[PDB]
Formats: structure tokens, C-alpha cells, sequence
């Protein structure tokens, strides 16, 4: 048992945690229980007799609760799958494309462990309306949004923003940005267009509700 | 007495006995010593002198009144200047 | 600690080479046809940091330097009271403040840090 | 001075011991930092040597090596990186000779074996001997000094034995908190946190036995480009009121 | 007479039929019986003993690298001249075969090293730390937010010379700043 088994074991397992936190943010139904799973039940499940770590059977699939159809209606299934190789080729690719196509499924996460190739990628845009986002794997280790200098924020539907626009009789080209590449952004999965609300804290008044959209 | 404690530790450190401070050079906390050593003895006869002074001095009264100066220049004027930086 | 060998012909210095037939060690003049014979299978040597102990450096009519101060410590070999001193004359950053003696009579060298 | 400062976690900030395994494992170490002699020295006969001090170490090895050491002895290089290691340096980074010496820089590219010694020896001496075919080609195979020399220097510099990149210096510290008690007033409490001289923020967020959710440094683009930009914002609003303030002065908080 | 060995003392080491337990037996019995005027049954039991707690402790079909950098620390401290006492020891039996299998490297160490280890473990944590900016205690001042008198100062010659001096008060109880012209 060389000591890089079980830091890659733990790293790993630190990201599937990062992964069903992130899911579990973006409005759909993951209990508490299965977020706290220890690393005992994770080793006994899934790892081998080896102790090699078996990605390929994390794989799943998660449905939005009540509260998040009901504010968003056109929220669908999302499908989550990781890579076993150190690279992806642009094989495995086109077949996790042509998995999220037949599956039918709106969006489609796809972990990857150390570099896709040029012609893979070219894959990702081609699916429409389906949406492919990829997460380094070293970068899903520790969760951002647990920070402390980051503080909450929330998407809000086509009628709060048009409440919002209206209320303040404003055009959406004078309201504060923010970028794609914005790491809350990609937590978040946040589109062209979409606005977030923030809640923060105030020396001088307690709390404190500022507004951004997405550019 | 602020001269002999200098004078003693540039004794010690000159026979190799001094000890070097926590992430820092010997030579370094030579002279922080003396620097400590010196401003504290200024700012010490600094208070010996304006706790002399009467109440029907005239200084005091515009130190006291808030007006102009203060006890360092007090201290400048009657007691010792001190440690000239650059 | 490696030491420059000159050839005997033309002054340059001698390039290692190796003897595989009798696996031997010679220095030969790449200019000439001097080979000559290693002594030791030492050629080269790269040390990193320098453990040197700090030195006094030129001491020769060091007693004439006028501003150079002096104190009353007595010899440890002739007996003699009166000397010149000063730190260490190497430039390190991280040199401690140890004395340097030099006597007056008999220019003997000594230091302040008697240690065993 | 970019700089960063890390705070551990709440049940090693108590102790200096987690503190210092931590702080070891975050400072870049590399071999030219470790070496108090990496000397380059002719090494014609690796069977034998004159020097009596590595004699004792010879026939360690010779007596430890397989089959195919045993076969691959002629490829041990006429010239040695004699290692002449300083024992402080090495325990100072929890270093164990045999592990870091030689499982990464062989697995690396397979380009140097070693005859190692034990700890416990007085004088921690490495045999550094770079590995090749035989099937060189006769002119690469004279000009020996050549390729090993060019090889050591880009030995040296580009290994890195542990930590990671751009950090030069790791500080230990000790700071007063202010914690509410179990009575509901408020204590001071010590704690040990480590002060770096240099940032990369993306590495040391991840490494474990710190507080992933404490870390702050005085770089606001990094934290703009890995937290956010409200982060970066907090960021750069404390840079600013603390540039202001460190001279007395007051101004109020809707200006800034 | 003859350095006792293996081949001199005429003990066969093949009883597991196994090529590397066969051959590290054989050097660490020959380099036991080396310098040792004990007999030579119960070296060869001891031999057997410590043979059998590396194989069941470690499996050398599974962990060869750990068996082999294992064998290697044991042998090392078993030449290690500079400590000929374990030698005797082992030979006597005082060490048992389970402390050696359960034992770190530094513990086999002469008293000598043991010492200079703790002693450099103790000069690099003191190097470990950083800077302690030790201010000037005074006891004129009053802070404004715990009220504690142990204050320090630092005065300079700062502002225009059109004015006096300025001051800086730093409470060292709790942390407050403020500033004196």
C-alpha cells in the first residue's frame, strides 16, 4: 500500500464531494446523507481488490426537485460521468456525446483527469440544445463557494428579472457583469444573459442585495 | 545605565556568546538591542523631567491646555534629544 | 579540491583522458605530445557552500595602519600587552562580530572566541 | 512582496508539530538545496574507490543489488555526482534518504541510480551515477564529460524532491484570536498559522491538514481569478482600507 | 582459524526452496557469524526467526519493494560499524525480532547520533519561526478599546518640520492603532 494509493484515493474522494455539492447547488435533489458518505463506505464501494479506484461506476444521474421545476419549468435530468483514462481521446468522446444524445438529457457533466485533446473538444458546442461543461480535476479538490469572502448568490427566473427591470426602469446594459470564466459562474453552470443575485454582509446596514448578469 | 546595558551586550555578542533572534541575523539583533535599549532610556528622562515641572509653568500650561507642543518636545528641550536615524 | 596541472612543453593545462586497454587515468597537452600519468582518480571537484571559518586577511604591516584601534590584551605566546584588532575583514553578510588579534611584537593571530 | 498567509486546521492550530509537518510540506525543496557537497568528481572504476569513507558504503550496496544492478554495473558514468549531504538541511524537510532520493528522480525519466547508505552513517554520502545504454554511439561514448556534466547541471536545478513551485520561504507565526466562550464572553485564544514569500494559490488550497476556508493573500488578481470577482472585491476593499488606515487616519466607509 | 560463514560452518540455507530468501539468508547469517564467537545453532534459529516475521509481516511476492528497502535498512545497521554492540545483542538476544521487524531506522542508531538528532530537530524548529517585532512598553497611554495601559509607542520626525514630532500608540492587549500630532 504505497502512500500515492490512498492520496489519490482521498483526493478523489474529496472531488465526488466537491461534484455532488456542486449538484446539489444547482437546484436538484441530493439528500445529506449521501454528501456525508465517509471514505470507509467510498473505499468499500468503490474501489477493487486492488484498491484501485473505479471511476467508470460513479456515473449518474440526477432529476430537479419541486421547488426547482416550479421556478424553472424548462430544468431537466443532467447526467454525470468520469473519465478513467489520463487523457481523453476524441473516441471516448464522440461515445459520452452519443450517450448524453440517445439519453436525451438537457446537460451533461464530463470530469476529465489531465488533458482532452484539441479534436475532442471540437465535439462540445455541436449538440444543441444539449450543453457539455468540463471540470479539471484538480480543481474540484476543495469547494469555492465555502469561502468565506464569498458570499450567496442566487438565479432568478424570466419574471423576477422582468420585475426587477421594470421596477427600477432600467435597460439591461447599465446593470453591473459578470464574465463566464467567473469560477461562481461555472459553479453555478450560468448562461449568456441570466442574472445572479447577491446577498452580503454591511458594516453599515447588516444585509445588503446587489444585482449582476451574466455577459 | 542605558549606556552600560549597550555596553555589555556588544561585550557578550563581540565573544561569539550572543544568540541570534527568532528569523533574524545576529547582526540584526545586536542592533535591535541597542536601538531598544537607547529610545527607551530618552523617552524614561523624558518623563522624569516633565513630572519635575510646576503648575505655574508656562510650557505646561500650553502642553495642558491642548493648544501647542507636546511632552516630546519637553523632553527635547530639557531632558536629552536622543537617536538620530537615516 | 582539484588542482590545475600545466603541461611541461607550451604552459597549458592538461586535459584529462582515459587508458582502456590498461584502464588508467593520463593528462595529455591537446597541443602537444605530453601525456603524463594521474596520481588519483581525483580531477574535478564542485563544492556548494563554503564552511570557510572567517580569516583575518593580509596581516603583513598591519601594526602601521593608523586607524586601526587597539586594546590592552595580553599575548598568549610572548606575553606582550599591547596589539591591533579588528572584525573580520570578509565581506559576508551573515559574519558574526568575533575579534581578530594581531600582536604587536610578535604578529601572532588569535581571536576573542576561546572556545574548546 | 506578494505574500500569503495560511491558517490551519482547528485541531492542529494548537500544536507546533502538525504546524511544522504542514509548513514542511508546503516550502519548495529541490536538490540543490539539500546538498552540502554535490560534487562532480571523476569516477572511473565505480567498483573501488580510495577514499575510505565511501569503501564502507561499497560494499553495502554490492552486497544489496539484484540481477540486473549486477548487469547494468558498466553503465554506472565515468564521473560521479558525489553527494555529500548535510544532515541538518535533509531532517529539517522530513526528508528520508532512500524514498525521495531515489523512487521520484528514477520514476521520473529513468536517467540516474544511485548507490545510497543508510542514515545512520556520520557522513550521509550518495553515489549519483546517471544510467544510458550501451548502445551510445562512439563518439557520444568519448566525450563523457560532456553529456554528464550538461546532465548534472539540469540534474540539479530541474528535480524537485517536494513542495511546491514559487514558494520560496514558509514562516511559523502565532496569532491572538478572539473566541466566544462556552459562558458566552469573549477570550483570546493563541494560534500558529504560516506566513509564505510568494503566492500560487491554486496548489496550496489543496493541500490537506490546512483550512481551505481561511486562506487570504495580498494578490487580489489571484483571488479574482480562482474565487470570484465579489472575492476579489472583498479583496482589494481590505488592501485599500488597510493602506489608509495604517497611518491613523480615519475616512468613512461609503468613500472607499 | 577461518572467518565463519555459510560455507565454513558448513549450515545449509536453502530450507524454503525460495532463491531470494535462500540468498539474503545466507549474507545476513554470514555476516552475523562474521564476527561472532556464539554458536552457530542459535544464530541460524535467530536467523529463522527473523526470516519468518519479515515474510508474514510482508508478503515479498506482493511487496518486493518494501521487502527489499526492509532487508536493506536491517543489513545497513547490521554492517554499521560504528555500532558493533548490536552485533552482540542480537546475538544474545536481547533485541527481539520483533522489535527489529516493528523499529524506524533512527531508533537503531548509537547513542552518539541519537543525541546530535534530537539536537538538530530542536535548532530547526527554533529556525523555524519568524520575526518577533517586540515593541517599546509603556505605561502613559490609554487605548480606547480594552483600556489597558500596556501600550507601545514609536515616534518619528515624519510630518513637515513646519510641526513637531508625531506619534504612534499601538495597543499590544488588543490591537488598536491610533495617532498623536
Amino acid at each position: 500500500m504505497d502512500q500515492e494509493n490512498e492520496r489519490n484515493i482521498s483526493r478523489l474522494w474529496r472531488a465526488f464531494r466537491t461534484v455532488k455539492e456542486m449538484v446539489k447547488d444547482r437546484g436538484y435533489f441530493i439528500t445529506q446523507e449521501e454528501v456525508e458518505l465517509p471514505l470507509e463506505d467510498f473505499k468499500a464501494k468503490y474501489c477493487d481488490s486492488m484498491g484501485r479506484p473505479q471511476r467508470k461506476m460513479m456515473s449518474f444521474q440526477a432529476n430537479p426537485t419541486e421547488e426547482s421545476i416550479s421556478k424553472f419549468p424548462d430544468m431537466g435530468s443532467l447526467w454525470v460521468e468520469f473519465c478513467d483514462e489520463p487523457s481523453v481521446g476524441v473516441k471516448t468522446m464522440k461515445t459520452f456525446v452519443i450517450h448524453i444524445q440517445e439519453k436525451n438529457f438537457q446537460t451533461g457533466i464530463f470530469v476529465y483527469q489531465n488533458n482532452i485533446t484539441p479534436s475532442a473538444m471540437k465535439l462540445v458546442p455541436s449538440i444543441p440544445p444539449a450543453t457539455i461543461e468540463t471540470f479539471n480535476e484538480a480543481a474540484l479538490v476543495v469547494n469555492i463557494t465555502h469561502h468565506e469572502l464569498v458570499p450567496k448568490h442566487i438565479r432568478l427566473s424570466s419574471d423576477e428579472k422582468r420585475e426587477l427591470l421594470k421596477r427600477y426602469r432600467l435597460k439591461e446594459s447599465q446593470l453591473p457583469r459578470i464574465q463566464r470564466a467567473d469560477p461562481v459562474a461555472l459553479y453555478l453552470g450560468l448562461k449568456r444573459g441570466e442574472v445572479v443575485k447577491i446577498i452580503r454582509k454591511s458594516e453599515t446596514s447588516g444585509r445588503y442585495a446587489s444585482y449582476r448578469i451574466c455577459m | 545605565e542605558a549606556k552600560k546595558k549597550v555596553l555589555d551586550v556588544t561585550k557578550e555578542a563581540q565573544a561569539n556568546l550572543l544568540t541570534a533572534k527568532h528569523g533574524m541575523t545576529l547582526r540584526e539583533s545586536f542592533e535591535d538591542n541597542v536601538v531598544r535599549f537607547l529610545n527607551e532610556a530618552r523617552d524614561k528622562a523624558g518623563r522624569l523631567a516633565e513630572v519635575n515641572l510646576k503648575d505655574l509653568n508656562n510650557v505646561k500650561q500650553m502642553v495642558m491646555a491642548g493648544s501647542k507642543g507636546s511632552f516630546i518636545n519637553i523632553a527635547q528641550m530639557s531632558a536629552c534629544v536622543g537617536q538620530q536615524s537615516v | 579540491m582539484t588542482t590545475f596541472r600545466f603541461c611541461r612543453d607550451c604552459n597549458n593545462m592538461l586535459y584529462p583522458r582515459e587508458d582502456k586497454e590498461n584502464n588508467r587515468l593520463l593528462f595529455e597537452c591537446r597541443t602537444c605530445s605530453y601525456v603524463e600519468e594521474a596520481g588519483s582518480p581525483l580531477v574535478y571537484r564542485h563544492e556548494l557552500i563554503t564552511n570557510i571559518g572567517e580569516t583575518a586577511g593580509v596581516v603583513q604591516d598591519i601594526g602601521s595602519d593608523p586607524t586601526l584601534p587597539r586594546s590592552d590584551r595580553e599575548c598568549p605566546k610572548c606575553h606582550s600587552r599591547e596589539n591591533v584588532f579588528f572584525q573580520s575583514q570578509q565581506r559576508r553578510k551573515d559574519t558574526s562580530m568575533v575579534l581578530f588579534f594581531v600582536c604587536l611584537s610578535c604578529s601572532h593571530i588569535f581571536t576573542s572566541d576561546q572556545k574548546n | 512582496t506578494p505574500s500569503l498567509t495560511v491558517y490551519l486546521e482547528p485541531g492542529h492550530a494548537a500544536d507546533q508539530e502538525q504546524a511544522k509537518l504542514i509548513r514542511s510540506a508546503i516550502e519548495h525543496t529541490t536538490l540543490k538545496s539539500v546538498t552540502i557537497a554535490s560534487e562532480i568528481y571523476y569516477d572511473p572504476d565505480p567498483r573501488s574507490t580510495v577514499i575510505p569513507e565511501d569503501e564502507e558504503i561499497i560494499q553495502l550496496h554490492f552486497s544489496l543489488l539484484d540481477e540486473e544492478a549486477e548487469q547494468s554495473f558498466d553503465q554506472q558514468s565515468p564521473w560521479l555526482l558525489r553527494l555529500e549531504l548535510d544532515r541538518a538541511a535533509m531532517n529539517d524537510k522530513d526528508l528520508t534518504m532512500g524514498q525521495v532520493g531515489e523512487r521520484i528522480k528514477q520514476t521520473f525519466k529513468n536517467d540516474l541510480f544511485v548507490i545510497w547508505s543508510e542514515d545512520n552513517d556520520e557522513k550521509l554520502i550518495i553515489r549519483c551515477r546517471v544510467v544510458r545504454p550501451k548502445s551510445l554511439d562512439a563518439e557520444t561514448e568519448a566525450e563523457e564529460d560532456h553529456m554528464l556534466k550538461k546532465i548534472e547541471n539540469t540534474m540539479l536545478e530541474n528535480i524537485t524532491l517536494r513542495g511546491v513551485e514559487n514558494i520560496e520561504r514558509v514562516v511559523m507565526m502565532k496569532y491572538d484570536r478572539k473566541v466566544p466562550s462556552p459562558t458566552g464572553e469573549y477570550v483570546k485564544e493563541p494560534e500558529w498559522v504560516l506566513e509564505t514569500d510568494g503566492v500560487n494559490l491554486s496548489e496550496v488550497m489543496t493541500v490537506p491538514g490546512i483550512d481551505p476556508t481561511r486562506i487570504y493573500t495580498n494578490s487580489f488578481i489571484d483571488i479574482m481569478e480562482v474565487l470570484g470577482i465579489e472575492a476579489g472585491r472583498a479583496a482589494l476593499y481590505k488592501e485599500v482600507y488597510n493602506v489608509i488606515a495604517s497611518d491613523g487616519s480615519y475616512v468613512n466607509y461609503r468613500h472607499m | 582459524t577461518k572467518p565463519r560463514n555459510s560455507k565454513n560452518d558448513g549450515v545449509d540455507t536453502a530450507i524454503y526452496h525460495h532463491k531470494l530468501r535462500d540468498q539474503v539468508l545466507k549474507a545476513l547469517y554470514d555476516v552475523l557469524a562474521k564476527e561472532s564467537e556464539h554458536p552457530p545453532q542459535s544464530i541460524l534459529h535467530t536467523a529463522k526467526a527473523i526470516e519468518s516475521e519479515m515474510n508474514k509481516v510482508n508478503n515479498c511476492d506482493t511487496n518486493e519493494a518494501a521487502y527489499k528497502a526492509r532487508y536493506r535498512i536491517i543489513y545497513s545497521n547490521v554492517i554499521s560499524k560504528n555500532n558493533p554492540d548490536l552485533k552482540h545483542k542480537i546475538a544474545n538476544g536481547d533485541i527481539t525480532p520483533e522489535f527489529l521487524a516493528t523499529c524506524d531506522a533512527k531508533d537503531l542508531a548509537p547513542a552518539p547520533l541519537k543525541q546530535k538528532i534530537e539536537e538538530i530537530a530542536k535548532q530547526n524548529l527554533y529556525n523555524a519561526q519568524g520575526a518577533t517585532i517586540e515593541r517599546s512598553v509603556t505605561d502613559r497611554f490609554t487605548c480606547g478599546k480594552c483600556k489597558e495601559k500596556k501600550v507601545s509607542y514609536y515616534q518619528l520626525q515624519t510630518r513637515s518640520a513646519d510641526e513637531p514630532l508625531t506619534t504612534f500608540c499601538t495597543c499590544e492587549a488588543c490591537g488598536n492603532r491610533w495617532k498623536f500630532s
